[PDB]
């Protein structure tokens, strides 16, 4: 005969019960703007790299000093 | 006072006073550094590691090898090694002794000049000498003439020595030492 408390509470409840809507709204929306940094993890990477390769390590001494021998 | 000798024949590194039968202890001349973010905040970060300490610690450390082909690659690293060796093993101060240096023969002057420059300046040390392997090899083996083959960690040698003299033209010098062989092994 009506639209009621009973039905309004039904709608309210259903809203509360729907996990898909609210969880998707929070998680999927927040998922997209996720990331911006010059990561320190990559600072580690870079530093290690610096330590990594003979072309820096040996050559820095050997090209520089064996220039002048005598 | 008393007199002290470093062996820098490559591989583990050998140091000891005159007249002891054998050096006090010996170290690879590995050098190594961290590879990973340091994530125990409780840990003290030390950024470079050497010697059996490293030999234990190795896994996250990664190695640099400061002597190629008997030629010592990176001076300041050597200086780290050297300082460590004196203080940690030797409990010795640079003033304390003459010090004797051990050299691949027939190799670039630079090792001579910087080695001496550093060790007289950075260390301050009563007396210095650098000596060619074969001479020692004879003295220990006690035959005044000879020819020596010694293929160490580093560059591999032929020297005939006659009694009391050098034949520097005679001499052959080769980068064939066991390290490169080992890398062939893989
Ligand atoms: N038990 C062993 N058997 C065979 N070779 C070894 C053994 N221990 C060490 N070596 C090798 O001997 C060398 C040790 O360095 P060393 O001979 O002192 O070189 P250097 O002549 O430059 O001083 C390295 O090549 C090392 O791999």
């Amino acid at each position: 005969x009506x639209x009621x408390x009973x039905x309004x509470x039904x709608x309210x409840x259903x809203x509360x019960x729907x996990x898909x809507x609210y969880x998707x709204x929070x998680x999927x929306x927040x998922x997209x703007x996720x990331x911006x940094x010059x990561x320190x993890x990559x600072x580690x990477x870079x530093x290690x790299x610096x330590x990594x390769x003979x072309x820096x390590y040996x050559x820095x001494x050997x090209x520089x000093x064996x220039x002048x021998x005598x | 006072t008393t007199a002290l000798v470093c062996d820098n024949g490559s591989g583990l590194v050998k140091a000891g006073f005159a007249g002891d039968d054998a050096p006090r202890a010996v170290f690879p001349s590995i050098v190594g550094r961290p590879r990973h973010q340091g994530v125990m905040v409780g840990m003290g970060q030390k950024d470079s590691y050497v010697g059996d300490e490293a030999q234990s610690k190795r896994g996250i450390l990664t190695l640099k090898y400061p002597i190629e082909h008997g030629i010592i690659t990176n001076w300041d690293d050597m200086e780290k090694i050297w300082h460590h060796t004196f203080y940690n093993e030797l409990r010795v101060a640079p003033e304390e002794h003459p010090t004797l240096l051990t050299e691949a023969p027939l190799n670039p002057k630079a090792n001579r000049e910087k080695m001496t420059q550093i060790m007289f300046e950075t260390f301050n040390v009563p007396a210095m000498y650098v000596a060619i392997q074969a001479v020692l090899s004879l003295y220990a083996s006690g035959r005044t003439t000879g020819i020596v083959l010694d293929s160490g960690d580093g560059v591999t040698h032929n020297v005939p020595i006659y009694e009391g003299y050098a034949l520097p033209h005679a001499i052959m010098r080769l980068d064939l030492a066991g390290r490169d062989l080992t890398d062939y092994l893989m």
